[PDB]
RNA sequence: GAUGUUCAAA
RNA sequence: CGCGGGGUGGAGCAGCCCGGUAGCUCGUCGGGCUCAUAACCCGAAGGUCGUCGGUUCAAAUCCGGCCCCCGCAACCA
RNA sequence: ACGACCAGGGCUACACACGUGCUACAAUGGCGCAUACAAAGAGAAGCGACCUCGCGAGAGCAAGCGGACCUCAUAAAGUGCGUCGUAGUCCGGAUUGGAGUCUGCAACUCGACUCCAUGAAGUCGGAAUCGCUAGUAAUCGUGGAUCAGAAUGCCACGGUG
């Protein structure tokens, strides 16, 4: 199956497949098709790629996919810009909220490094 | 000049968030749009001061209001 | 040849009233722009040097020239005949073109700015100034170059006199201090 | 982060210094001790050097400087490397 | 330099029992309050202007007879150790070792 | 079942 | 000059013949065991093999070129 | 001045190792729904119901309670139902971006919680090593003190076993 953003959801449980599509989560998917009205409980029969053309322009009013990836992006380089403290932490590989570095930082700082 | 070894230089449009539109020849290829010319300047004699423009700064002004 | 339109119109006749001259060709004009970048890692990595020749050919239409050390010196440990700088000679209607864009667009997108020093001349009538940044041309694309280098621009101009070079520089109202 | 009801943090000193060097001109850095005060678009385009410890160090604001503390721009601690 | 903390602390309760009740309560829902505007703005502007000791928070509890910060416990008014010494001299009533 | 030195007086 | 041998982890040594992607010993670094040290144990890193070509699905391996060292024999412008 | 009054910072830095915990690595489990029980304790600068709004953290209003009465605050595995069908997964949660709540003069360094998005390592751990003999380990919840705010720790408590 394929959605309006650029990566394809499988075929599956339809809410199990958006939780996976980037940029919508578990919570998001249960919203939008609460609007398209569309749950799994309906007769399976008659399922169709067609059937998705109103998940197409619903989901487009979500920022989502390239368009979320850019936002990251010139979040991150303004933060490289404005000399903030916050910024500092993402050019260094370190914690950005104020976690311990002496011990448990591994996830930021990477795989352990001989002195 | 010689040919081939020279960058691509056509015309381009640069416009300004003071609305200030200037045609420039430059290798950009693209129609960028700027926010600061010489004429909104502070220094080139400019009597408005770009603190009028918006941005950011309105947005945090509409969800802090000190009137 | 935006800015030369301005100066054969107006530049001309104000420069002309305010020194009493004798001749339109007293009058001093601007012969060329050279831009010269510099690079002390091109011995360390051979490619920046290329990356900055890049940032010269985008900031200016005119392709780069390699500028090879001129003599081998010990501090620098540099050797006579190995590249290390890069420079373009602006001359034509294209300098004229950097001309109106440097002081339109480049000078404003200077982070900080308090004015350009008068006192910066040569003696000569010829004007130098240096960029620190090669980002404030929007020729080059923000965060699509490796590092920020920075640059040095030099106004040969007719000018036999100091005072005569500010002038005309102030005609075409450059941001003096 | 303070509470929107609360509005932003600001400390008189520092407010009441800012406003005396507007009317009179951009023309000397303000050095204050107030890194709790937020960024204010009054102080946009003035070099306040937020006070680090040992010495206070110079910050430009910026318009995205806006909406975020003095203090989060300046340094307040040195670590250059544990390499000599 | 206990005594010097001492010191401090009796300036802290005085304060704060001079301006709590006074200013600080009304500063506080002026501010708070959603149909107050603008005066609440002006209401945190002289709340800075108080010499700031007055904040309950300032106050640390500790023990009145040997001024202890760490240990306090707030019935007996006394540091850990104060309490046990005190309890084994009778001094506390209803006090006795716990077993169960 | 490897190796483990020493230590003024009151 | 002829013939034979050698160069592979910091070092040393295999693997070579009979091509199947490269190990060990010792050292190093980290941990463990012990009151402590050694021994010991575990984990880690290190060269793709003196170099350069050819061959081949594939080369430390096979055949050449070159460099260095060594053994013996040879040398009447 | 090894005294004292202040403002800002630091004790939370971090190539790195160790100690003790927490959460996992799923299917005896995750998710969704329906539904059942505690004991212990704390409260007046305090517990705070109910009601209205907010997905929510919360805000407003305000009953009652100096306590066998009021309030935290009612439990959780459990049971019954559907789905996942063994996949780095409807496992697991790090991390990070955006926004908000609350305390407090103020949360930048340096608080907690909520929401939206993100989904790292981990498919049970080397040499080695610890605790426990019965309601004990094991597991699952609850309360307290400290306390403006800040538990995964700590002192208690019950559940299954
Ligand atoms: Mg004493
Ligand atoms: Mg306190
Ligand atoms: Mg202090
Ligand atoms: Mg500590
Ligand atoms: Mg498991
Ligand atoms: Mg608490
Ligand atoms: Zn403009």
């Amino acid at each position: 199956a394929r959605i309006a953003g650029i990566n394809i959801p499988d075929h599956k449980h339809a809410v199990i497949a958006l939780t996976s599509i980037y940029g919508v989560g578990k919570t998001r998917s249960k919203a939008i098709l609460a609007a398209a009205g569309i749950a799994e409980d309906v007769k399976i029969s008659e399922l169709s790629e067609g059937q998705i053309d109103t998940l197409r322009d619903e989901v487009a009013k979500f920022v989502v996919e390239g368009d979320l990836r850019r936002e990251i992006s010139m979040s991150i380089k303004r933060l490289m810009d404005l000399g903030c403290y916050r910024g500092l932490r993402h050019r260094r590989g370190l914690p950005v909220r104020g976690q311990r570095t002496k011990t448990n930082a591994r996830t930021r700082k990477g795989p352990r490094k001989p002195i | 000049m010689k040919k081939d070894i020279h960058p691509k230089y056509e015309e381009i449009t640069a416009s300004c968030s003071c609305g200030n539109v200037m045609k420039i020849r430059s290798t950009v290829g693209h129609d960028l749009n700027l926010d600061v010319c010489s004429k909104c300047h502070p220094f080139f004699t400019g009597k408005q001061r770009d603190v009028a423009t918006g941005g950011r700064v309105d947005r945090f002004n509409k969800r802090f209001n000190i009137p | 040849a935006k800015l030369h339109d301005y100066y054969k119109d107006e530049v001309v006749k104000k420069l002309m009233t305010e020194f009493n001259y004798n001749s339109v060709m007293q009058v001093p004009r601007v012969e060329k722009i050279t831009l010269n970048m510099g690079v002390g890692e091109a011995i360390a990595d051979k490619k920046l040097l290329d990356n900055a020749a890049a940032d010269l050919a985008a900031i200016s239409g005119q392709k780069p020239l390699i500028t090879k050390a001129r003599k081998s010196v010990a501090g620098f440990k540099i050797r006579q005949g190995y590249p290390i700088g890069c420079k373009v000679t602006l001359r034509g209607e294209r300098m004229w073109e950097f001309f109106e864009r440097l002081i339109t667009i480049a000078v404003p997108r200077i982070r900080d700015f308090r004015g350009l020093s008068a006192k910066s001349f040569d003696g000569r009538g010829n004007y130098s100034m240096g960029v620190r940044e090669q980002i404030i041309f929007p020729e080059i694309d923000y965060d699509k170059v490796d590092r920020v280098r920075g640059l040095d621009i030099t106004i040969t101009t007719t000018a036999k006199s100091d005072e005569e070079g500010r002038a005309l520089l102030a005609a075409f109202d450059f941001p003096f201090r | 982060p303070r509470s929107l009801k609360k509005g932003p943090f600001i400390d008189l000193h520092l407010l009441k210094k800012v406003e005396k060097a507007v009317e009179s001109g951009d023309k000397k850095p303000l050095r204050t001790w107030s890194r709790r005060s937020t960024i204010f678009p009054n102080m946009i385009g003035l070099t306040i050097a937020v006070h680090n410890g040992r010495q206070h160090v110079p910050v430009f604001v910026t318009d995205e400087m806006v909406g975020h503390k003095l203090g989060e721009f300046a340094p307040t601690r040195t670590y250059r490397g544990h390499a000599a | 330099a206990k005594q010097s903390m001492k010191a401090r602390e009796v300036k802290r309760v005085a304060l704060a029992d001079k301006y709590f009740a006074k200013r600080a309560e009304l500063k506080a829902i002026i501010s708070d309050v959603n149909a107050s505007d603008e005066d609440r703005w002006n209401a945190v502007l002289k709340l800075q202007t108080l010499p700031r000791d007055s904040s309950p928070s300032r106050q640390r509890n500790r023990c009145r007879q040997t001024g202890r910060p760490h240990g306090f416990l707030r019935k007996f008014g006394l540091s850990r150790i104060k309490v046990r010494e005190a309890a084994m001299r009778g001094e506390i009533p209803g006090l006795k070792k716990a077993s169960w």
